[PDB]
């Protein structure tokens, strides 16, 4: 709600300092880490002669 | 979920540190009781109105 | 420089400048359970290089070493150490406990309370007898309107039921259509885009609903909203005075609340509210 | 919630009479009607050869 | 989320216009308290005033 | 809920004036804007031979 | 009983409010040291849940 | 919430004794049972010349 039981107004909502930066500074590096993990796992699956797409 | 995990972390860190949580709770409830009593005592002492019952 | 006093979390604190150790020493002290004497003792124990210390009133008469600190923080004062005299002005504070001398108004309100205690029994005794009459009066004024309201809300319920079962029938016939298309006429690689865009269109309609009606699309809430709309649009085809009905219901509820609040102090002999 | 603040048990939940029968009696016929109008629309599109499965 | 955004916009406008929100909130709470104990004095059950 | 603490009927819900018009006057224009944006961007990627639909 | 209550309730409520202030000022003073341990525990209990959310 | 109406802390959340073990002792065996059901139904369907993939 925007007002209390009387006509008073609720305080300003707390906003995190540097929100988008702290989010995109932890999303992108882990996308890269996931890319690396998947590439290495596919390479190892192809190495052990297990799964070769054709 | 965040509140449940925070509570589990708090109740583990308080056991590791041997913090008297029981005394803390029973001491924070008595301050609340005495302030509700002070809030009740405002009617018959400032505005000369009958005291409000418990609840 | 000078001395300051601040209340934090209900406790006063005073920042004193000390001669022997030129450092702003803070003292957190309780106003009720301490006196000026213990404050001077704290000062002497902290410094142990001050020859003497005393507090004076704003006029010059020395204040006793036994007055509580709450009695002191009302008005300004002077704090004299062996060489310096700081005029300390406490923060503006009006009242402490509402405990002071007697006043004729107190006697007047006491006499009023005595008269109230003497007459409130016979007052409430027939106020209950008048409330129980007004309640029946209001209840007999409402009997002709209740059946009309029932006949209106029965049609409102019947239309809300039609709407609910129609929504179910629609989301069944959509399933039927898509199941016939994906396995008999066309293939699934043709019907997958259609069936994803149907999902996205539904997810967009559920948001346009919120944009338009200012509330989230939840089943029992949209149902209650459509029931209220059907009811209020069915009260126009009958010229139903909803203002009178609401006024009567509120008055009956208030009368019953007054009776319930009043009759218990007459049974167990306790205060009223 | 199960009990009232005083301790008493909440009343028995209301149950619609023959709900599991009404639900299927509404689901089945409209599902068949949907299949019917889908077949008919596909055949009407095929007649004029507006869209053919190719 | 709509309420949160509305509160942020309202408080940014209030800071841009120097509205002095604290006095307004205090006055609202004091009106909510002054008319509560006034209808408590005109109580139809307790005989606090003449003309009953 | 449809009634207050007492048996009184809640007021009719506030209804936005011309809701479907104000909705379909902002859904259709932007849907066409998106269509033309995709068309132009795909023709641009086709002219420079970066991604070709085969 | 009601008359006697009326005659001697303002002085009793004044003594009660004085005792309540003297008791609240002691309860808060007794609670003062435990707040430090509580905050030192809640910071460690909140760091690990911010770690959990970010993870 | 993490505090009561006063400053007191909520009691510790009541955990289930061996919860993860008790859930993975139900998920896996029924998973294998469903696998068996699917295998037997597919075999029954293909044996009677009803549905053959290729
Ligand atoms: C396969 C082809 C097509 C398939 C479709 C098949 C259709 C079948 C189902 C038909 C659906 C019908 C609609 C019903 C919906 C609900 C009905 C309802 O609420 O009630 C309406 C109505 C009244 O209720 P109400 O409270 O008054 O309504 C008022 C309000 O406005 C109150 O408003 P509100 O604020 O409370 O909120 C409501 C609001 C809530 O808001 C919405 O519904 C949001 C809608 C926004 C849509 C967003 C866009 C979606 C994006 C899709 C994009 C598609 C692009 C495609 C092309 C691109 C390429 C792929 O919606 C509306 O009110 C609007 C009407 C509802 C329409 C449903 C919308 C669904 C989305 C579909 C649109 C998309 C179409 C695109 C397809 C094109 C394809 C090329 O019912 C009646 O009471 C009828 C009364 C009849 C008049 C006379 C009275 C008496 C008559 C009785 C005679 C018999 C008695 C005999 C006499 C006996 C006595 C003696
Ligand atoms: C019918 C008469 C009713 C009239 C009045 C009632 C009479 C009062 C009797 C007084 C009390 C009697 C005392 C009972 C004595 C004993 C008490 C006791 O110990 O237990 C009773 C005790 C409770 O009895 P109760 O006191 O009457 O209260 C329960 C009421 O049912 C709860 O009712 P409610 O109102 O609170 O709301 C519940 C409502 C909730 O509404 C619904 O659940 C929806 C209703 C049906 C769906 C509607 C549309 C679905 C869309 C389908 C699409 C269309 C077709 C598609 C075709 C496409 C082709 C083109 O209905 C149900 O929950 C019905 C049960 C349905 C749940 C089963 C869901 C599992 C699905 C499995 C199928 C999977 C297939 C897909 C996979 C395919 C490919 C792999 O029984 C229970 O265990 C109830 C809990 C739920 C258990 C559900 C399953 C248990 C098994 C039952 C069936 C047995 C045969 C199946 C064998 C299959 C094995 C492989
Ligand atoms: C007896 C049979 C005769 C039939 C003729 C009667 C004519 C009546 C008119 C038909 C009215 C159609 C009503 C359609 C509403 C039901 C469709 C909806 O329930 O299904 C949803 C799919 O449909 C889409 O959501 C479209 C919704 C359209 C937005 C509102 C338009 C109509 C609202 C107007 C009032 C309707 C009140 C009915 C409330 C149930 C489920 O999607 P799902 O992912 O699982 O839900 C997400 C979880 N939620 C629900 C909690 C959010
Ligand atoms: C809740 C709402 C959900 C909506 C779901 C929408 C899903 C519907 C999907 C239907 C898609 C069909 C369109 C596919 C057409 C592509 C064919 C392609 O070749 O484009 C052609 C080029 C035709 O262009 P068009 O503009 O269509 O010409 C119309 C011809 N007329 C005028 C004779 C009708």
């Amino acid at each position: 709600v925007i007002v209390t039981r009387s006509g008073a107004i609720l305080p300003k909502p707390v906003k995190m300092s540097f929100g988008l930066l702290r989010v995109f500074s932890i999303v992108i590096p882990f996308l890269y880490v996931g890319t690396l993990i998947s590439k290495n796992f596919a390479a190892l699956l192809e190495e052990h002669d297990i799964f070769v797409p054709e | 979920a965040r509140d449940r995990q925070y509570l589990l972390f708090f109740h583990k860190g308080a056991k590791k540190s041997r913090f008297d949580l029981e005394k803390y709770n029973q001491l924070k409830d008595a301050i609340a009781q005495a302030e509700m009593d002070l809030k009740r005592l405002r009617d018959p002492l400032q505005v000369h109105l009958p005291l409000r019952q418990i609840g | 420089d000078d001395v300051t006093v601040v209340y934090q979390n209900g406790l006063p604190v005073i920042s004193v400048r000390l001669p022997s150790r030129r450092e702003r020493c803070q003292f957190t002290l309780k106003p009720i359970s301490d006196s000026v004497g213990v404050f001077l003792r704290q000062l002497q124990e902290e410094d142990r290089g001050i020859d003497r210390v005393a507090i004076y009133s704003p006029d010059g008469v020395r204040v006793a070493a036994s007055t509580g600190i709450d009695l002191l923080l009302l008005d300004d004062f002077k704090l004299v150490i062996n060489d310096l005299t700081y005029h300390v002005r406490p923060p503006k504070r009006d009242l402490l406990s509402h405990e002071n001398a007697a006043t004729l108004n107190d006697v007047k309100t006491l006499v009023q309370q005595l008269y109230t205690t003497l007459c409130i029994e016979q007052h409430q005794l027939n106020k209950e007898r008048e409330l129980i009459e007004r309640l029946e009066d209001l209840k007999e004024q409402l009997a002709p309107l209740e059946k009309v309201r029932i006949e209106i809300s029965r049609k409102a319920e019947k239309r809300t039921t039609l709407v609910l079962w129609g929504g179910l029938a629609y989301m069944a016939t959509q399933f039927g259509i898509l199941a016939r298309l994906t396995w008999w006429e066309y293939s699934w690689d043709i019907m997958e885009p259609v069936t994803y865009f149907i999902t996205y269109g539904s997810a967009m309609a559920m948001y346009a609903y919120f944009v338009m009606t200012r509330q989230e699309y939840v089943y029992p809430e949209a149902r209650d909203r459509q029931y209220l709309l059907f009811f209020h649009k069915g009260a126009k085809k009958s010229r139903f005075d909803l203002e009178k009905y609401n006024q009567l219901k509120d008055a009956i509820a208030q009368a019953e609340m007054d009776l319930k609040r009043l009759r218990d102090p007459l049974q167990v002999h306790l205060p009223l509210r």
